[PDB]
């Protein structure tokens, strides 16, 4: 966090510098795919670097800006997030059976949708219509709905 | 006359609490070594010229030739010191390793003539082998208007004496020369 | 008078006429005038 | 064009009753202290500088300039 | 329609969705018929124009009724009604045609627009252009197209894979070969060229001694990287970050092609085209990654070389080369190519 | 209005709508001041133009493209001829100032369909059908000069060739200017005679001396002259040699230091002295590298220190510092070398070799330009042209490089037509034929394409001051009584209309793309109705 | 329908024709005047810190006058090119390339002539016209003092019509011996040209030796006598080595005094390698400091600071030595040696003379006047005049003048012009009446007839008598070659080419468009 530098005082350490780099990501998740994680989930900008040993073992990566957006993902796969880049503990990891990407209004969408068996939270609803301002009122009157839902909980 | 300032950028290192004792001990001794090698020539005026990006003379170094009763003018013009080198006869010494007393001039008396709030530098009697001596002349008035005119009255005056050393011979003014052309003209202008 | 905060008053023609400034092209070669009579010789550049 | 150069903007429905009952109960409000034997005095001041004080009722409304036009 | 916006922009369009992006629209009911026809662009891409000339209708018929003590709701009502029994009377109209097997469909789809003259030839390229992309997939970028300003639109062919501008000219760009007879391209986003390594730079050296191995070891890693890539054979080299002088030269004494400066959506192309993969080291590079042609060739169009990927066994990449004497005329010819790959 | 402001899109008052009988007169009358402009300069009787530019650079020149870029404009439709020559010169590089002329012809004769009450999409239907009428019909025309060996092969390079030198200015010198074209794609070429690169010639302009001094020069030209001029300014190769073994360096002359900011730290007198020997050390050992190599020449990309100007002086090594990185390309190109990253790597088989490297003096004073020359054939052909006016040196370099278009175009097989008005007449009866056998409403469409076709060769009357009436008729009656074609105008007045005795020709490949780049546009102005153009 | 912007000028009609024409007439009559040795110098006003420029060349004159007709720009450009090709001669293209178009107006406008009929008859004239120079061409070569001679004749003809022509017979030799020291370089930038202000105009000498401005920087002796010359462009006053990434790590101040004393060593160590070479004199280009000036003193050596680059070749050339950097190995340097060196002073000034060099490859100009705009003129006539003596040592081939250059030429002209016939007759003989307008404004300039002067010079020719010519002293036809009014044959091609090819150049302009000004 503070004056990160590179120092290298002879040739030599020079080069394994840059084989010493790839070597630590190559460390760090290996022992994810071990794991039998297909997918990770960050909430940040990732670097190139870590992003090819990925693509070798065939994992997908998602960007979740922000916080709001991360934190209802676990709830749907039941995860428990760390930050560390090591193992993760196999009784922390989410299930999730099938990720499709289609087009569905012109863009790549991903689909984290979930099947009949483990059942997930926070389910969304896709909202297709013509124009813009009818898909703003509708999202408040299904936000209607839903808190009519709160009213048979509490009383 | 300054603690080390050589042009390439330097870093000063302090690994030890210690070493910062024999650091400003070493300052004054480069400053005091400097000045001890300047009285075993006995020399009592330094003439400084003006200083880029390090000053001239630091103020630690002052204490060290007011001691020894030694006169320190600095702020002096580059191109001043051609003129301060023919006419002390004294050879400017850029080192202290080259600095010795065959280089130093000779004066009479030094004296810093202070009146009317106004201080000025005199030297009284030149004595050395020199081929081309100089001249030095203080000019006074009542403003700037006027002492800026008596040095322009002063350059057509030097230069009547440079046109007769240069070229002998003169002739007489007052109207002569106008007047005794034209009726010589008139005379061969009608044989024309 | 100058054009800054320096006055100069000056009896000689070439310091007259280089301070003093002219529209006049061949006006203006007047001072150059002044001036070859004052760095050859430097009397009488008045008169020239 | 313009089509009509007067009032091309046009203000119809419950929104020109509700401008003519408001400035009509105005006109009423004022008298309102102007009526019973305890009735205050109003005081009112013309362009030309006569002051014409009293409660009458006729008197204060036509002095007054309403720029109403239902009122 | 022609419209020129504040920019001086000039644009010919008689798409409902185009026309309409052109022009700001700030009355508030307007621009539900943006909204439409963007939306209508967005999946199906044909019946912009229908669409804004029917809903405009609606409220044409409406108007009479407006004027009347007919209700608001009461309106509503007959649309809502009618168009369910309206989209039920399509499947009507549909048939299930399993029989006889794209070429009706993309000729109809051109007409009110450029080029449908023409159909006799483009048409013939929107039919193989979609057929590269796979069930499920369908991908909207690999059938993208290039405009090339200049030209004639009837000297346009078809290519088996993606064509990218150079925008940048090498110094050892010529001493490369621009003929492979059996090219292969490796896709890459290293940097290579003489620069810090890793987001920072600093060098503490002591002695002088260990000063002139610290240049000999910058050379080295630089090399090391480049040495990888010859042992593997690779003939094409592709790159995101810059490359400079030196890694191009190196590569042109090994008659080996280099690019760089290319954009991302392009080098996604590649993948699919050669069916390559993408290495971010030059340690992981394997002969199986690799892809490959049939051929490789350099060809100068409108006074700009691109490179040419065809003749791959099965590539799903599809990209056009456009040309025209307005630079209109360019978008044009993509305009109705793109909303005619999207009929099929 | 109903009383309340009443706006659709921002701006409203600003911009503008056109439409109706008014919209379709605006756009045709727009073609037509951009036609009158154009038809002055057609031809080789055609008359320049100046081009004032807003920064108080002039350009004159007839060309169509270059008169259209520089031109300021408003209306968009005159806009879109602009890059309708812009087309031309960027794949062909011919007949830019015939596709605006024939544009606007087919404009002309659409106003007065559109008058008659013809839709418009009816008018740029017939003239799509009529174009690949015209194309067919003169394909079927021409025939193949393939046939014939490398000697007869030239000839027919040198006739197309003075045809595109006529009509722009110093054509005077056309004969030599013919005769040093082909010789450029002679020596450049690929042994099969097929896709030659146009890359590898340059056109380098020098203002100064007389256009006479204009000649070939086989090699590199540079701007930048010999370091530390102590040197002979002339190079001479050894008595017996390969060649001058000329060196190419992107790396400048300095001792090695890193690309990442470095900090040597010296921390005693002794490593300080170290420095002292270890900096003369790499200037001694970088100048020997170039000796043991037997190089003469050394090209430095960003110079190097004054203290190789003593050090390359002692071993007669000539030197060129601040050469750009574009010129290094063409260095390596015309002397067959390979650029040398490092002296580690400096080897006697990645030398270039060529003739002789010398300078000339040029003018009184100038600046100095080196100049190699090759000793037999090469990939690397520069263009040299001198001139008395920087107008002159301009135009020169665009003049040599259209005429060096139509000689890339010839190298391309089995097209070749006869100019002259020649093909438009002949094309022009072809299309007049079909409308009496189709009739319909179309009928009306092949006649305006027909009588389009015609302006041209009654342009080319109008420069040369002749009747184009009785000049159409002749043509006319010609190709009826006769098939041969080979008959056109003569602006020249050497008499024999035939095409053939006066050796006129064109590449087929620019006369087809003038017809498709004419109707194809026409085809989408005839389909503007609403324009909108907003205020500046 | 206006396809232009707003504010654009264009002229699609005879205004065009007649702005191009005329455009050309007042830049052709303000250059008219300075034809010839009679003719008199042009003032120019400066927009800006009132700086007056008098100059007789045309070169100046037009590029220093702004000009926003395009036609006037071609008569512009012809001339800076003139200028910078051949050197003289911007005046006579200007005047006879304005020439060729009134003839061309008078064709299209009575005649009813066709531009490019006026274009193609020039075409078929100056053809004529150029190998009538080649067979009256003289190549003098052969022989050392004819060639000597001939120097001298063609510096008189160049300086007559500058403000020089009364002293010219004075600087004939001086610009004569200049070319001679050259040895045949063509290079003007050897010669140093030094004005100095008062004194008679006649005063101006040519001293054999590099003249410097600059002077000895403290100590060093005004004159002595056997001095060796050394000449170094690189570094040596308070070295930074090379790399920039080079610091020092101290821990003590101790030690950093000696890091310090360490870089006296260098400079020490570095002029001790010059008093190896046995030299009185060390002359650098960079400026001396103060430490390695006092080095030279022990050693007798002289020290010179601030020379400038193109001075550093110029006396490279004087001295005959050797430009010498890295000073380990003397043998593989050499050093340049001078007879006597003296400082004198000129004016205020005080210079560095040189004398009794072994090269005579470069000189040094000395100019006298009696105010700046006369020495700002002094320069500009001998660099006139230096430019075509420098390219005769080239090609040496030399054209009589005083309008008997443009009178041969005009002899050819007429003779084609009868088997042309057609309308191009009038044309071909419209570039023969031309070439009669430099030859009768020589006349003008000097207050004399234009008709019956002019025409006792062609009738002479036809005679059968070719070395006939024009005298403006005596106002009748002499010899010219005893006269000696002789020119370069460069100079000669040079004025009809770039007129002819200027000519072409407006002459095909039928329409002038003018875009907005930014
Ligand atoms: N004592 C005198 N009596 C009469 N006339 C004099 C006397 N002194 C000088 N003059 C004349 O007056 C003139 C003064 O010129 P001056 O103003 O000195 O010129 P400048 O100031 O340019 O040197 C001289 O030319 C001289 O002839
Ligand atoms: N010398 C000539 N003889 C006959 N026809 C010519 C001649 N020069 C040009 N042309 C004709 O004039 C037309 C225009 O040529 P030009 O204006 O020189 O270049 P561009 O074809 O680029 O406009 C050509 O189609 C050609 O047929
Ligand atoms: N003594 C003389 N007698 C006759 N003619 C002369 C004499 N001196 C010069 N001339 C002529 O006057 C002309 C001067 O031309 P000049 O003004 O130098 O033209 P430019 O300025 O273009 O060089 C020369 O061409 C020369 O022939
Ligand atoms: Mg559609
Ligand atoms: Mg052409
Ligand atoms: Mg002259």
């Amino acid at each position: 966090e503070t004056k990160g530098t590179v120092l290298l005082h002879n040739a030599q350490e020079m080069l394994d510098f840059s084989k010493g780099e790839e070597k630590q990501i190559d460390a760090m998740m290996k022992e994810i795919a071990d794991m039998g994680v297909e997918c990770i989930v960050a909430g940040a900008g990732v670097g190139e670097l870590a992003l090819h040993y990925l693509n070798r073992y065939g994992i997908l990566v998602l960007k979740v800006p922000s916080k709001f957006e991360l934190r209802r993902l676990c709830r749907v796969c039941g995860a428990t997030p760390l930050p560390r880049l090591g193992a993760p503990t196999p009784e922390e990891l989410g299930l999730v059976e099938t990720v499709k990407t289609m087009e569905i209004g012109g863009d790549r969408v991903t689909v984290f949708k979930q099947e009949q068996g483990e059942i997930s939270r926070t389910s969304t609803i896709i909202l297709r219509g013509a124009t813009q301002n009818n898909l703003d009122d509708i999202e408040r009157a299904i936000d209607d709905g839903v808190a009519a839902v709160k009213g048979l909980m509490k009383p | 006359i300054s603690p080390p300032k050589p042009d390439t950028e330097n870093n000063i290192i302090v690994n030890d609490y210690r070493q910062m004792d024999k650091i400003l001990k070493e300052e004054r001794a480069y400053l005091l070594n400097i000045c001890k090698k300047i009285k075993k020539a006995k020399c009592n005026v330094l003439l400084i010229q003006k200083s880029i990006l390090r000053d001239a003379v630091n103020d630690l170094a002052l204490h060290f030739l007011s001691k020894l009763n030694i006169m320190v003018v600095k702020d002096i013009e580059r191109e001043e010191i051609e003129f301060l080198s023919k006419g002390l006869g004294c050879k400017p010494i850029a080192d202290i390793e080259l600095f010795t007393e065959d280089r130093l001039g000779s004066a009479d008396l030094v004296e810093e003539i202070d009146s009317d709030g106004s201080k000025i530098v005199r030297v009284t009697g030149i004595r050395n082998n020199n081929a081309r001596p100089t001249v030095s002349v203080v000019i006074r008035g009542a403003n700037n208007m006027i002492i800026d005119e008596t040095e322009r009255s002063l350059h057509d005056a030097l230069c009547v004496i440079r046109c007769l050393v240069k070229e002998r011979g003169l002739i007489a003014g007052g109207g002569a020369p106008e007047i005794e052309i034209s009726r010589r003209l008139s005379k061969e202008a009608r044989s024309m | 008078k100058t054009s800054r905060g320096e006055i100069i008053i000056s009896n000689d023609g070439h310091t007259i006429l280089k301070q003093m400034a002219i529209l006049h092209p061949v006006a203006r070669m007047l001072v150059e005038v002044s001036a070859a009579q004052d760095s050859e010789a430097g009397d009488g550049t008045t008169s020239v | 064009v313009v089509f009509m150069n007067a009032s091309q903007e046009r203000t119809t429905g419950r929104q020109a009753q509700i401008s003519n009952i408001t400035a009509a109960k105005a006109v009423a409000d004022v008298i309102r202290t102007c009526l019973g034997p305890k009735a205050m005095l109003k005081m009112l001041l013309d362009p030309m500088g006569g002051l014409v004080l009293t409660n009458d009722g006729h008197a204060i409304l036509r002095e007054i300039d309403v720029a109403h036009p239902a009122a | 329609i022609l419209i020129v916006t504040s920019n001086q922009k000039t644009t010919i369009s008689n798409d409902g969705a185009t026309i309409l992006k052109l022009l700001d629209v700030v009355h508030p009911a307007a621009k539900t018929l943006v909204d439409i026809s963007r939306a209508q662009d967005a999946e199906v891409g044909d019946g912009t124009t229908s669409v804004t000339i029917l809903a405009g209708e609606l409220m044409k018929e409406a108007k009479p009724f407006l004027e009347e003590g007919i209700s608001s709701h009461l309106i509503m009502k007959g649309y809502r009604k009618a168009v369910s029994l309206a989209v039920e009377k399509i499947n009507e109209l549909a048939v299930d045609i399993t029989s006889e097997k794209l070429e009706r469909c993309a000729r109809t789809a051109m007409s009110s627009k450029l080029i449908h003259n023409n159909a006799d030839f483009f048409v013939k390229m929107c039919v193989d252009a979609v057929l590269s992309l796979d069930r499920n997939d369908l991908d909207d970028k690999l059938i993208g197209i290039k405009k090339i300003p200049g030209g004639a639109m009837e000297e346009s062919l078809f290519i088996n894979g993606v064509a990218f501008k150079k925008t940048f000219s090498y110094a050892g760009f010529e001493q490369q070969p621009k003929k492979f007879n059996n090219p292969k391209i490796l896709s890459l986003n290293v940097e290579l060229e003489l620069k810090a390594e890793k987001d920072n730079a600093e060098v503490r050296v002591e002695h002088v001694e260990d000063y002139q191995a610290i240049v000999d070891a910058e050379w080295q890693l630089i090399f090391e990287k480049l040495r990888q890539v010859e042992e593997t054979g690779a003939n094409i080299v592709l790159s995101k970050l810059p490359i400079g002088d030196l890694a191009t030269q190196f590569f042109a004494d090994r008659n080996i092609f280099c690019a760089g400066r290319v954009s991302a959506d392009d080098m996604n192309r590649v993948i699919q085209a050669v069916g390559g993969s993408i290495q971010s080291t030059t340690s992981d590079i394997k002969p199986e990654h690799l892809g490959t042609c049939a051929l490789f060739e350099e060809m100068q169009i409108g006074s700009e070389r691109y490179n040419l990927f065809q003749g791959c066994p099965q590539a799903k990449t599809c990209t056009l080369l456009l040309r025209g004497g307005a630079e209109q005329v360019i978008a044009e010819v993509e305009r109705s190519l793109h909303d005619a790959i999207m009929i099929v | 209005e109903m009383g309340r402001p009443f706006i659709i899109v921002k701006d409203q008052g600003n911009k503008k709508r056109q439409h109706g009988l008014e919209a379709k007169k605006s756009h045709i009358l727009a073609a037509r001041s951009v036609a009158s402009i154009i038809k002055t300069s057609l031809g080789p009787r055609g008359l320049d133009k100046i081009l004032i530019s807003p920064d108080g650079e002039i350009t004159i020149t007839n060309d169509g493209a270059t008169i259209l870029s520089q031109m300021e404009l408003d209306n968009e439709i005159a806009k879109l001829l602009v890059q309708l020559s812009k087309s031309q010169d960027d794949e062909i590089g011919d007949g830019t100032t015939g596709v605006v002329v024939l544009a606007s012809a087919l404009l002309d004769q659409a106003l007065e369909l559109i008058q008659k009450g013809i839709h418009p999409i009816k008018i740029a239907n017939g003239f799509d059908e009529a174009a690949k009428l015209a194309i067919s019909k003169l394909e079927e025309t021409c025939d193949d000069i393939s046939a014939s060996n490398d000697e007869l092969f030239r000839d027919f390079l040198l006739r197309a060739a003075k045809t595109s030198l006529g009509s722009k200015i110093v054509s005077k010198d056309h004969d030599r200017f013919a005769e040093m074209a082909v010789e450029a794609v002679i020596n450049v070429m690929d042994k099969d005679r097929k896709d030659v690169d146009f890359d590898l010639i340059k056109m380098q302009g020098r203002v100064g001396g007389s256009i006479s001094d204009s000649k070939l020069i086989n090699g590199v030209i540079l701007d930048k002259d010999f370091s530390h001029p102590q040197m002979p300014k002339c190079v001479l190769p050894k008595e017996g040699s390969d060649g001058v073994k000329l060196a190419i360096l992107t790396c400048p002359f300095e001792p090695p230091k890193p690309k990442t900011k470095h900090k040597l730290d010296i921390s005693s007198v002794e490593e300080y002295q170290k420095l002292q020997t270890y900096e003369q050390d790499k200037f001694k050992e970088m100048i020997d590298d170039v000796k043991k190599a037997g190089a003469d020449v050394v090209i430095c990309q960003w110079g190097f220190d004054d203290e190789a100007n003593h050090l390359l002086l002692q071993n007669d090594l000539p030197a060129v510092r601040w050469v750009g990185g574009q010129e290094l390309e063409h260095i390596a190109i015309s002397t067959n070398g390979r650029i040398v990253p490092r002296f580690q790597d400096l080897s006697k088989d990645k030398l270039g070799t060529c003739s002789r490297i010398y300078e000339q003096e040029f003018g009184t004073t100038k600046d100095r330009m080196l100049i190699i020359e090759q000793s037999k054939e090469t990939k690397t052909v520069t263009c040299f042209v001198r001139g008395s006016n920087k107008m002159i040196v301009d135009e020169a370099e665009r003049a040599l490089h259209d005429s060096l278009c139509v000689v890339r175009n010839l190298v391309k097989d089995s097209r070749v037509v006869y100019g002259g008005g020649a093909a438009e007449v002949t094309m022009s009866l072809a299309v007049s034929e079909e409308a009496d056998k189709q009739r319909g409403i179309d009928q009306y469409a092949f006649r305006g394409f027909a009588q389009a076709l015609d302006t041209i060769p009654m342009t080319l009357a109008e420069n040369s001051g002749l009747d184009p009436i009785g000049t159409l008729s002749t043509l006319k009656s010609k190709q009826l009584k006769e098939k041969i074609s080979n008959i056109g105008v003569d602006c020249l007045g050497y008499g024999s209309n035939d095409m053939k005795e006066l050796f006129v020709v064109d590449p087929f490949i620019g006369k087809k793309q003038q017809i498709l780049l004419a109707t194809q546009l026409c085809r989408m102005i005839l389909k503007i109705d609403n324009v909108i153009i907003s205020g500046k | 329908v206006q396809i232009f912007g707003d504010q654009v000028t264009e002229e699609r009609a005879e205004n065009a024709r007649l702005s191009a024409f005329v455009g050309a007439i007042a830049v052709g009559d303000l250059v008219k005047s300075t034809l010839g040795p009679k003719g008199m110098d042009k003032l120019l006003q400066s927009a800006s810190s009132n700086t007056c420029m008098v100059t007789n060349d045309g070169a100046t004159i037009l590029k220093s006058i702004p000009l926003d007709n395009p036609a006037a720009k071609v008569l512009v450009n012809i001339s800076k090119v003139q200028d910078d090709e051949v050197g003289d001669g911007t005046t006579s293209v200007t005047v006879l390339s304005a020439e060729l178009l009134r003839e061309a107006e008078k064709l299209i406008d009575q005649s009813k002539i066709h531009p490019q009929t006026i274009i193609e008859g020039y075409r078929l004239a100056s053809a004529a016209a150029l190998d009538a120079l080649t067979k009256a061409a003289v190549d003098n070569s052969h022989d050392k003092t004819m060639f000597r001679e001939d120097l001298i004749h063609i510096a008189k003809t160049t300086l007559s019509s500058k403000i020089l022509s009364q002293d010219k017979d004075h600087f004939a030799e001086l610009a004569t011996n200049a070319i001679l020291r050259l040895k045949g370089s063509t290079n003007l930038e050897h010669i140093q040209i030094i004005k100095i202000l008062g004194g008679k105009l006649s005063d101006s000498f040519l001293d054999e030796g590099f003249i410097l401005a600059k002077k000895f920087g403290n100590n060093q002796p005004k004159r002595i006598e056997n001095a060796k010359i050394l000449i170094a462009n690189t570094t040596l006053d308070t070295d930074k080595v090379k790399i920039f990434g080079t610091k020092f790590k101290v821990d003590s101040t101790a030690k950093l005094a000696q890091l310090e004393k360490a870089e006296r060593e260098k400079m020490k160590n570095k002029i001790a390698k010059i008093s190896k070479f046995g030299i009185n004199t060390f002359i650098n280009r960079q400026l001396i400091y103060d430490y390695p000036e006092q080095l030279f003193t022990d050693l007798g050596i002289n020290s010179i600071e601030h020379a400038d680059f193109e001075g550093v070749e110029r006396l490279a050339l004087v001295t005959g030595g050797e430009v010498v950097s890295t000073f380990d190995e003397p043998s593989k340097c050499k050093l340049g040696e001078c007879d006597v060196i003296e400082e004198i002073m000129l004016g205020e000034q005080p210079f560095l003379k040189f004398s009794g060099c072994k090269a005579g490859e470069a000189c040094t100009i000395v100019l006298r006047g009696a105010t700046d705009q006369t020495l700002d003129e002094a320069e500009r006539s001998l660099h006139d005049a230096l430019s075509v003596l420098s390219q005769t040592t080239k090609e040496t081939r030399t054209v009589l003048g005083g309008g008997c250059a443009e009178m041969v030429m005009s002899k050819a002209v007429d003779t084609e012009a009868q088997n042309i016939d057609g309308k191009k007759s009038l044309a071909v003989e419209a570039f023969a009446r031309a070439l009669r307008q430099l030859p009768t404004i020589l006349a003008d300039n000097a207050g004399f007839d234009s008709s019956e002067l002019v025409s006792k010079l062609r009738s002479s020719i036809y005679n059968g008598i070719s070395t006939s010519g024009l005298d403006l002293n005596n106002g009748t036809i002499a010899d010219m070659r005893q006269l000696g009014i002789v020119e370069s044959y460069k100079l000669k091609r040079a004025v009809v080419s770039s007129a002819s090819e200027a000519a072409e150049v407006l002459l095909r302009v039928d329409n002038i468009i003018r875009a907005r000004p930014r």
